[PDB]
């Protein structure tokens, strides 16, 4: 019953892997860009939350 | 000198797109605060009003011996509503409303004379005691030879009336501006309704910033004169004398 966490685990190297980070980074993604295709944010404040996340 | 209320919210919309007056946070679709909007607006129209001429106006005032004060109010004019204990004496111009009369200008005889407004001393001086009515001394009866009197002044439209039942169209209403005014009305209307929001250094002086572009904005239509203005030549060659 053991199951060895790993860095596949944890994260695969693709971007639309099922890794936990991959799966953060998008849905932090999603709730970006829902909120610049209202008129709330300009393409550079997505860029600069995304890097300082 | 009209403009559909429709296109003004419309456009109005992609400068109140921040705040409350236009947009829900989800799917920005106009609320139901257009009352407050059309009072807004109308005090923009009368702002510009005031600003420049865009209209003059015309009335006609029947004489009686012995009277001192005529006040010019919608309830002594021909087809308002006749006040008994009022003679009803305005008999012909444009209709009176209660912003209508920003200033009288020029004073004209039946037989194409001009009298004097303000000008003490002078002849046949006719005095404003309370900006809306004229006085009118004795001498002038003495030596008029004149039954009627024209009248003329700057103008400022008379707003149209709202109603809940209207509620359903709003967009039926014309305001009455030239489409110049219209860019400038932009700023007027989107200073006013952004003064008193924000908290944040760079949105906090939103209103400050609509303020001065509708400053700039009249200067250049004053600058391309887009407005009425007279420019006066005597002749000083009939007199008898000056030839």
């Amino acid at each position: 019953a053991v199951e060895p966490i790993t860095i596949a685990d944890l994260t695969e190297v693709k971007l639309d892997g099922k890794g936990a980070l991959d799966q953060l980074l998008q849905v932090t993604r999603l709730h970006l860009a829902k909120e610049h295709d209202a008129g709330r944010l300009k393409g550079q404040e997505y860029a600069a939350v995304l890097t300082g996340g | 000198t009209i403009q559909l209320k429709q296109v003004i919210d419309l456009l109005a919309e992609g400068e109140l797109s921040n705040i409350k007056y236009v947009n829900i946070d989800t799917g920005a679709l106009v609320l139901e605060r257009v009352p407050s909007l059309i009072r807004a607006i109308n005090l923009g129209v009368l702002d510009l009003h005031k600003r420049f001429l865009l209209k003059e106006g015309m009335l006609k005032i029947q004489l009686e011996e012995g009277r001192r004060l005529y006040p010019l109010r919608p309830a002594y004019q021909v087809g308002q509503k006749p006040k008994p204990g009022v003679p009803q004496f305005i008999t012909e111009g444009n209709k009176l409303g209660r912003q209508s009369i920003l200033k009288i200008e020029k004073i004209i005889g039946d037989n194409g004379v001009e009298y004097y407004l303000n000008d003490t001393w002078q002849p046949l001086n006719i005095t404003t005691p309370e900006f809306d009515v004229l006085e009118i001394s004795d001498e002038f009866y003495c030596h008029s030879s004149s039954k009627t009197l024209e009248v003329r002044y700057r103008r400022a439209p008379t707003p149209m009336k709202i109603c809940v039942d209207n509620l359903d169209s709003w967009g039926c209403i014309d305001i009455d501006l030239p489409y110049t005014h219209l860019q400038a009305l932009l700023y007027f209307v989107a200073s006013r309704c952004q003064t008193p929001i924000g908290f944040m250094e760079n949105t906090a002086q939103e209103g400050f910033n609509f303020s001065q572009k509708y400053e700039a904005e009249c200067a250049n239509l004053d600058a391309q004169n887009l407005r009425i203005d007279p420019v006066g030549n005597q002749d000083r060659f009939t007199r008898g004398g000056w030839v």
